[PDB]
């Protein structure tokens, strides 16, 4: 199951 | 406009099984640990480039250096010669890699 | 043993040529079992392992929506990396991803990794504790502290040790006939003559599963560390794994030679003689 956030750097 | 630490590609030609001459096979170059990831990789016959390779997803290792599979199935012979031929930013020129039965 | 399961997913520019290029895929242990690229028609995360194919059409739905936003998100931080290095927009550059967790036999956690890589090199990644960052220069600095700022070690830790664990026990069950499973490596030499004076000693794995492997060559009981040459684990296309390891010998000392193997799905290892 892929992650359920990404987030910006 | 290669970027960060380059790393030249080590690079495979070999057969999924042991070669048998009349028998059905599959013929692999594997490149790995290289860096960017951009690359060119064919397999050729005869020094002629052959059409329908499949090749596998880009991934990469713990280092983060790149690999990928080519392939294609073929049925080998004692006369026909195989190779994979390799380009990428670290090469002065394209790379030819022979397959070897031994290798 | 235990298990794993990663994702990697790579982001790269390509000034001049084109939008950025997002490639994802997930493995378990050395199976891959789905990816996303979104140069490809499908736009959707397809899948790679026979055992995942029973997912109903819910599950691609959540993974594709989950995957194009990342692929997305990525795709803006090549953006804010350049800015933060003040990098030209001439230069191609590589954004890298890893995530996943590791499981014991029993399933319970055992490691969860969230990491990056710009270029090619670290540039943030969540620490052991899944509670702080490991940040490799001034502007991963930038990023680590936004993070903290954002509470996200917090949102990761509780996928590492949920969602993560939870996909990857049901991922071994769903596959288990063919993730549980060692193949010990069928092995051989082969013998190679270079001059009169002079011959290679070929030691071969074949067949094995999962990759993890040694091979190692002896003289008279010494290791050869040195006087080896050791080509990279390959796979050969059907699920399992090659390698070989080659001495070259003075002709006629061929019998003070031994190959050792070491892999999983043998009970001892080997030791092999020419």
């Amino acid at each position: 199951t892929y992650i359920k956030w990404p987030w910006w750097v | 406009g290669s970027s960060g630490i380059q790393r030249t590609p080590k690079i495979q030609v070999y057969s999924r099984h042991p070669a048998e001459n009349g028998k059905s096979n599959f013929l692999n170059c594997y490149v790995s640990g290289f860096h960017p990831s951009d690359i060119e990789v064919d397999l050729l016959k005869n020094g002629e480039r052959i059409e329908k390779v499949e090749h596998s997803d880009l991934s990469f290792s713990k280092d983060w250096s790149f690999y990928l599979l080519y392939y294609t199935e073929f049925t080998p012979t004692e006369k026909d010669e195989y190779a994979c031929r390799v380009n990428h930013v670290t090469l002065s020129q394209p790379k030819i890699v022979k397959w070897d039965r031994d290798m | 043993g235990s298990h794993s399961m990663r994702y990697f997913s790579t982001s790269v520019s390509r000034p001049g040529r084109g939008e950025p290029r997002f490639i994802a895929v997930g493995y378990v242990d050395d199976t891959q079992f789905v990816r996303f690229d979104s140069d490809a028609a499908s736009q959707r995360m397809e899948p790679r392992a026979p055992w995942i194919e029973q997912e109903g059409p819910e599950y691609w739905d959540e993974e594709t929506g989950k995957v194009k936003a990342h692929s997305q998100t990525d795709r803006e931080n090549l953006r804010i990396a350049l800015r933060y290095y003040n990098q030209s927009e001439a230069g191609s550059h590589t954004l890298q991803m890893m995530f996943g967790c590791d499981v014991g036999s029993d399933g319970r956690f055992l490691r969860g990794y969230h990491q990056y890589a710009y270029d090619g090199k670290d540039y943030i990644a969540l620490k052991e504790d899944l509670r702080s960052w490991t940040a490799a220069d001034m502007a991963a600095q930038i990023t680590k502290r936004k993070w903290e700022a954002a509470h996200v070690a917090e949102q990761q830790r509780a996928y590492l040790e949920g969602t993560c664990v939870d996909g990857l026990r049901r991922y071994l069950e769903n596959g288990k006939e063919t993730l549980q499973r060692t193949d010990p490596p069928k092995t051989h030499m082969t013998h190679h003559p270079i001059s009169d004076h002079e011959a290679t000693l070929r030691c071969w794995a074949l067949g094995f599963y999962p990759a993890e492997i040694t091979l190692t060559w002896q003289r008279d009981g010494e290791d050869q560390t040195q006087d080896t040459e050791l080509v990279e684990t390959r796979p050969a296309g059907d699920g399992t794994f090659q390698k070989w390891a080659a001495v070259v010998v003075p002709s006629g000392e061929e019998q003070r030679y031994t190959c050792h193997v070491q892999h999983e799905g043998l009970p001892k290892p080997l030791t092999l003689r020419w």
